[PDB]
């Protein structure tokens, strides 16, 4: 429950950032199933990554995730000027649950 | 006539996954009306058929694989999936046509300290072909250093036990998987 | 692609009971399963439960065991959500989404929902 994840992000276009989601070794690290979501202000979220690295069809090229054994991580390259949103995680969580860790904004 | 499904599903002790006891069903009538929305049937993945119209499809043979695996290892009991349960332990064919059934059995298999009567094939350097097992165990797996004996650190003992505990998850709980496989068996 | 339509908001000050219905009638297969999330104002999501309407098998997060009863009928294949014993801290948004089954097969799999949540409702800001 409550995979900690920093809610800090620099809105400077033209650079590259990286957000690392940690977790226990049954939430993320016990599985290779960490997913990522971005959310509008006061609307529903939408899906970006599903397994570790992947993307569904309507997803740009820079949206890429990665794992590190226990600390999953998404990165953004070529930060487009108006794309900042509420980035949220998930994972298969050893009991069929998901677990969403905080946000980033 | 009737099938022995309740001799297969409602059995006392199941097989392990390394030595899945295949049970053949024939010369019988197969009533599936008590078998689709019965209460402890969490998983009912059928592939070549539809379970509503399972009561009117006559087959010449029915196999019934049965074993006990984890919750999060039912993902490998499916065609075309890779793990160490479909790869090394129990391979399901790409031309599969039966049904994969499973239900939680935390009361019947896992105990309060730990029950270690269930084993799986962690190490094997040849992938299993569909619908056969290896039951024999020998410590010689091809890591390196072909010297043989009761030892390890380069060549390891193949079979290892599940660690089953009740306060340890529901994706880590014993799921008594029964896999069906498919004109003398009608409905 | 699935066209989830959710209920309206409520101003239920605490001690009440809330039902939220998740109407979805698009690409409704036997593998369809609608999870449920909370979103509190100012912080992040919390996954609440999951229903498979073709079977009625129900998951929960252990923070919502006995608080939420996710009811769904098989023919309409749509899901409800009965949160009970409310609090003023339970003012949040309660989306419903669609867990994606990873496979082509028949109905009733309790385990395949590990892809993500692609499509969502529209939020019922329950106060």
């Amino acid at each position: 429950s409550a995979l900690t994840q920093p809610a800090s992000v620099s809105g400077s276009p033209g650079q590259s950032i990286t957000i690392s989601c940690t977790g226990t070794s049954s939430d993320v690290g016990g599985y290779n199933y960490v997913s990522w979501y971005q959310q509008h202000p006061d609307k529903a979220p939408k899906l970006l990554i599903y397994d570790v690295n992947n993307r569904p069809s309507g997803v740009s090229t820079r949206f890429s995730g990665s794992k590190s054994g226990n600390t999953a991580s998404l990165t953004i390259s070529r930060l487009q000027t108006d794309d900042e949103a509420d980035y949220s995680c998930s994972s298969y969580t050893s009991s069929n649950t998901w677990v969403f860790g905080g946000g980033t904004k | 006539n009737l099938c022995p499904f309740d001799e297969v599903f409602n059995a006392t002790r199941f097989a392990s996954v390394y030595a899945w006891n295949r049970k053949r069903i024939s010369n019988c009538v197969a009533d599936y009306s008590v078998l689709y929305n019965l209460a402890p049937f969490f998983t009912f993945k059928c592939y070549g058929v539809s379970p509503t119209k399972l009561n009117d499809l006559c087959f010449t043979n029915v196999y019934a694989d049965s074993f006990v695996i984890r919750g999060d290892e039912v993902r490998q009991i499916a065609p075309g999936q890779t793990g160490n349960i479909a790869d090394y332990n129990y391979k399901l064919p790409d031309d599969f046509t039966g049904c994969v059934i499973a239900w939680n059995s935390n009361k019947l298999d896992s105990k309060v300290s730990g029950n270690y009567n269930y084993l799986y094939r962690l190490f094997r350097k040849s992938n299993l072909k569909p619908f056969e097992r290896d039951i024999s165990t020998e410590i010689y797996q091809a890591g390196n250093k072909p010297c043989n004996g009761v030892a390890g650190f380069n060549c390891y003992f193949p079979l290892r036990s599940y660690s089953f505990r009740p306060t340890y998850g529901v994706g880590h709980q014993p799921y008594r998987v029964v896999v069906l496989s498919f004109a003398t068996v009608c409905g | 692609q699935v066209q989830l339509v959710q209920s309206g908001a409520e101003v239920k000050k605490p001690g009440s009971s809330v039902k939220v219905s998740c109407k979805a009638s698009g690409d409704i297969y036997s593998t369809y399963a609608s999870s449920w999330v909370r979103q509190a104002p100012g912080q992040g999501l919390e996954w609440m439960g999951r229903i498979i309407p073709v079977s009625g098998t129900v998951n929960y997060a252990d923070n919502f065991q006995g608080r939420v009863t996710i009811t769904a009928d098989k023919s309409t294949s749509t899901a409800y959500m009965e949160l009970r014993s409310l609090t003023s801290e339970d003012t949040a948004v309660y989306y419903c989404a669609r867990d994606v089954a990873r496979g082509g097969y028949s109905g009733t799999d309790f385990f395949d929902y590990y892809y993500g949540m692609d499509v969502w409702g529209q939020g019922t800001t329950v106060t």
